[PDB]
């Protein structure tokens, strides 16, 4: 691994050096009150502009986590399949996926993504 | 077009279809997604100049 | 007014060189700084990125140039939407009072070296609406214009000819070579 | 073809009356289209094909054109075949100029001839409409064919009579050609 | 001997880094040319000899262009994200397969999942540093796109993983030694193109940077040098996926030029999409991610798991 | 000869204004059945691999 670690450190150092170098290569200009404003198509930005956090994107990412963990559970099936007892490996894995489908199809009839808002 | 009898037009009001077509957007665009709004502006085909002049 | 040389005069004359500075530099520093300017100008000249402001009527020609008849990316020109990544601004159409502060803001949000082409008569001097209560008479009164492309609108050939003229201006700009004197 | 859904009289064409069949061959066709993106494949192959069409880019400025004899471009004040100024200061060109981009002041030259002193055009106000030349009674001023007249400074665009005369001298041959082409036709 | 081993491992990593960077920077031209001919344009043929040095020209412009840093104190945080993104897009290469040992990198598929995952943090913090609602919407839309597709991406992998019988990528070569693997898993290839295209944020799934809906998405508030790094990072990404498509479906023949012919064709195919498809909506894509792909992947998982059970039965 | 823009002798051939689809290479039955055939042969080859 540490061969990988050192290479990444080397790259990152070379990366920052390049961007550090470009920071000196690019000519400077006297700062301007307006040059450093948020871009709002050329009309003054409104109040703070911090978006509302009343929304669903956490909800989708929570679906991600559930399936992301479930993915973790099924990752090792590749290797153990040669070793594990076949009934248990067969049925056990099959019901994983089956429950996933039924969760999905039950959830389509729920249709939770088609929120009213 | 209103002519007062001279060689110079007296009043020339111009009704461009894009005018009314765009006013309805405030109602047409209700609740659709942002991407839908942009596509709605396109299908309105409200070319400019004719709207404000 | 001057005029082109005649056939025999051309025969006597040598190659016109490539770097517009020439190759008469005296010392090593002069000669070196001449080349670095040439490289810089070559970079800024070959790749130039309009902002596509394009308010009106003129904008249609601003699109025809992107069209495949007088191809402009052929020359290394691309329409970046974001002004932070756009290097040039082709102000085209009329500048009404509601727009004046917007154009100003867009201009200076763009980082330099920034060049402006005033396309069309409406931008050049207010064009056909010059004596109007709502129009900025010209766009010289809001921003520093660099190249004027007369026309109403300019034929696409005229526009991209002006682009090449901007490339020539970008080619002859003296920044390192003459910093050395500064 | 499937039947319609609204019966149409003439003078019209409904663009959606065609029914989406429920025949099994018809549904399986659509299903197979979605399962293997046949329509995308058709469009995909189109663009591959259309690489093999030669691009229509003019190698400007070497290759260039085309225009037509009536093209409205750089302005020019012509001169008679003797070399005398054609303009007589009749001032119609100014009177018609929609943008009011023309300014004229005329007097008598010492010979007693009616001629201009100042004759100014602002090609930051001109719209290249050509009303001036359509009005001039002696073809004094014309929309010459040049269109690459691009300047780095705004002041350089306001032409006066000296600049306009120079363009006329410079472009006289081409302008003569066009007028010979269009005078009897205009 | 041993230190011979280490020295070469570092030379190869370094050598690959310069090549992949110069390739993608130089590849940008091939996008500009190729797209130029999809459209009836002629594409860049002006600078140098036939626009060959066009991308070097571009870099010179950018690095000369100043760095219009946003609001006063953001200097670092705005200067971090481009580094932390180009780093991922490069370093993801080191897991790529060789017969000529670069690494003994096992769990390569896992590492693929991990690097492809880390793109979310780069884009999100980049938008956050920018502090402009335009940039912020782009980041959120960008985040949602990537995060949603990873779910399908994982299960899609597993189908191949089972079909090869390990997580070591190299076994793709041994199992493809007779007949290519696309011709077995044709539908997966179309889905995998879409997944890969979604990851690199190209169109039809162009919401993250996009245009005409967000000015440039998260990219909108980026000056030159940062922008060049982001732009290079994306193209290092588009190449790598093209490589991964090649090593999975199309032979994995690392020591055969035809493999590199296949690299170009696939990367071309990405462009071939760029100039053809229109863009999706937000919601329609999420349907396509969960309601279409996840179902698809699970079926093949349940299909191939049985197949390999039957295969194991036979032998 | 002509002195003014007029249509030539015989008028002009009618301009085509009719849509025309391309060759419809496959149908739902053919497409799916061919897909399964390919997959089945693919399974066999993978077995031997
Ligand atoms: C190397 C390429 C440099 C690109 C960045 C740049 O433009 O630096 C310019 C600077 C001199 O340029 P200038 O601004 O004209 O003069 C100083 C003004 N007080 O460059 C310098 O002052 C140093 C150049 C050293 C040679
Ligand atoms: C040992 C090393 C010895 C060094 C030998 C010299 C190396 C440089 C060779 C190239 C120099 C070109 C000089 C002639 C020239 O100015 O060409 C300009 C060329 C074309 O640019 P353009 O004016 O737009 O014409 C386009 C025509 N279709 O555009 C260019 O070629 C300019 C860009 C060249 C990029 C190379 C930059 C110089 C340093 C080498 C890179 C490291
Ligand atoms: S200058 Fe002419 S073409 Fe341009 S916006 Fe004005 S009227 Fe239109
Ligand atoms: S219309 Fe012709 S002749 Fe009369 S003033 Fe104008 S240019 Fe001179
Ligand atoms: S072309 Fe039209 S606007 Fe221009 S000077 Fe002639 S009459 Fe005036």
């Amino acid at each position: 691994m540490f061969s990988i670690i050192f290479i990444a450190l080397l790259i990152l150092l070379i990366t920052t050096i390049v961007m550090f170098l470009a920071s000196i290569l690019s000519k400077k200009a006297l700062i301007d009150r307006e040059k450093s404003s948020p871009f709002e198509c050329g009309f003054d930005p409104k109040s703070s502009s911090r978006l509302p956090f009343s929304l669903r994107f956490f909800l989708i990412t929570i679906i991600f986590l559930i399936f992301d963990v479930e993915i973790a559970l099924i990752l090792p099936m590749i290797i153990i399949m040669k070793y594990s007892n076949i009934m248990i490996w067969t049925i056990t894995s099959i019901i994983f996926i089956l429950i996933l489908l039924i969760g999905l199809y039950h959830e389509w009839n729920q249709g939770m993504l088609n929120w009213s808002n | 077009l209103i002519s007062d009898g001279s060689s110079r037009p007296y009043r020339c009001k111009i009704k461009a279809p894009g005018f009314a077509h765009l006013a309805a957007l405030e109602k047409i665009g209700k609740q659709h997604m942002l991407a839908d709004v942009v596509a709605i502006i396109g299908t309105l085909d409200v070319v400019f100049g004719e709207i404000d002049r | 007014q001057q005029t082109l040389p005649v056939a025999e005069v051309a025969q006597n004359l040598p190659k016109k060189g490539y770097s517009p500075f020439g190759t008469k530099q005296s010392s090593v520093a002069e000669w070196s700084l001449a080349r670095l300017d040439d490289l810089l100008n070559w970079g800024r000249k070959g790749s130039i990125w309009p902002l596509t402001f394009g308010l009106a009527c003129c904008a249609v020609e601003m699109m025809h140039i992107a069209a495949p008849r007088y191809d402009m990316d052929r020359y290394g020109v691309v329409f970046r939407a974001s002004p932070r990544q756009a290097d040039v601004i082709i102000v085209a159409g009329t500048l009404t009072n509601k727009m004046a502060p917007a154009l100003r803001k867009v201009y200076d949000q763009m980082p330099e070296p920034r060049w402006v082409i005033s396309m069309g008569s409406c931008a050049n001097g207010g064009g056909y609406y010059h004596y109007s209560y709502s129009v900025v008479r010209g766009c010289d009164r809001i921003i520093p214009v660099d190249i004027y492309v007369p026309g109403c609108p300019p034929t696409a050939e005229a526009l991209m000819y002006g682009v090449l003229q901007l490339q020539k201006k970008v080619k002859r700009m003296k920044t390192l070579q003459m910093w050395y004197r500064k | 073809e499937p039947k319609d859904i609204v019966e149409v009289p003439k003078g019209y064409v409904y663009v959606n009356n065609k029914e989406l069949s429920m025949e099994f061959a018809d549904i399986t066709d659509r299903a197979a289209s979605t399962m293997f993106f046949g329509e995308l494949l058709r469009g995909f192959a189109v663009t591959l094909a259309h690489i093999f069409k030669e691009p229509a880019t003019i190698n400007y400025p070497f290759e260039k054109g085309p225009l037509s004899p009536r093209f409205r471009g750089e302005h020019a004040l012509r001169r008679y075949p003797s070399g005398e100024e054609r303009c007589i200061a009749c001032k119609l060109c100014e009177a018609i100029c929609p943008a009011q981009a023309i300014t004229i002041e005329a007097e008598e030259r010492a010979d007693g001839s009616r001629r201009t002193t100042r004759y100014d055009i602002d090609m930051t106000k001109c719209i290249y409409c050509g009303f001036c030349q359509e009005a001039c009674p002696v073809d004094a001023i014309v929309e010459g064919p040049n269109f690459e007249f691009s300047t780095e400074t705004h002041e350089e665009l306001l032409y006066n009579k000296e600049k306009l005369l120079c363009n006329g001298d410079k472009w006289e041959s081409e302008i003569a050609s066009n007028l010979q082409a269009d005078h009897l036709y205009r | 001997m041993f230190y011979m081993e280490f020295i070469l491992s570092l030379i190869g990593s370094l050598l690959l880094i310069i090549c992949v960077l110069v390739s993608v920077a130089f590849l940008t031209l091939l996008e500009r040319k190729v797209l130029g001919y999809i459209q009836i344009r002629k594409g860049p043929n002006k600078v140098g000899l036939m626009g060959i040095p066009q991308p070097f020209c571009d870099a010179i412009k950018l690095f000369t262009k100043e760095q219009t840093y946003p609001l006063l104190s953001n200097y670092l945080s705005y200067y971090i994200s481009p580094i932390f993104s180009l780093f991922l897009s490069l370093f993801v290469w080191m897991c790529m397969p060789f017969f000529v040992k670069l690494y003994s990198f096992n769990l390569g598929g896992l590492f693929f999942l991990c690097c492809t995952s880390l793109g979310v943090y780069t884009v999100m913090v980049a938008g956050w540093s920018s502090n402009s609602n335009y940039a912020l919407l782009g980041g959120l839309r960008a985040v949602a796109q990537t995060i949603s597709y990873e779910v399908s991406l994982a299960l899609i992998l597993l189908s191949f993983i089972f079909l090869i019988g390990s997580y070591n990528m190299i076994y793709f070569f041994f199992y493809q030694v007779y007949m290519w693997f696309l011709i077995i898993l044709f539908p997966m290839a179309l889905v995998w193109v879409s997944i890969s295209l979604a990851e690199t944020n190209r169109t039809p799934f162009d919401f993250a940077e996009g245009e005409s809906e967000l000015v440039s998405g998260f990219n909108v508030e980026y000056s030159s040098g940062g922008f060049a790094l982001i732009f290079m990072a994306e193209y290092a990404s588009i190449l790598f996926m093209s490589m991964l498509f090649c090593v999975i479906f199309l032979g994995c023949d690392v020591f055969n030029l035809l493999f590199y012919m296949k690299l170009t064709f696939i990367s071309f195919v990405f462009i071939w999409v760029r100039g053809t498809l229109p863009r999706f909506r937000y919601d329609k894509l999420m349907y396509l991610a969960w309601k279409c792909f996840l179902s698809f992947s699970l079926n093949y998982l349940l299909f191939f798991i049985g197949f390999k059970i039957l295969l194991f039965s036979l032998l | 000869p002509p002195k003014q823009d007029l249509p030539p002798p015989g008028g002009y051939k009618k301009i085509p204004f009719a849509r025309v689809p391309p060759k419809s290479y496959f149908t739902g039955f053919t497409t799916i059945g061919t897909y399964v055939v390919v997959t089945a042969v693919g399974l066999g080859i993978y077995y031997l691999t």
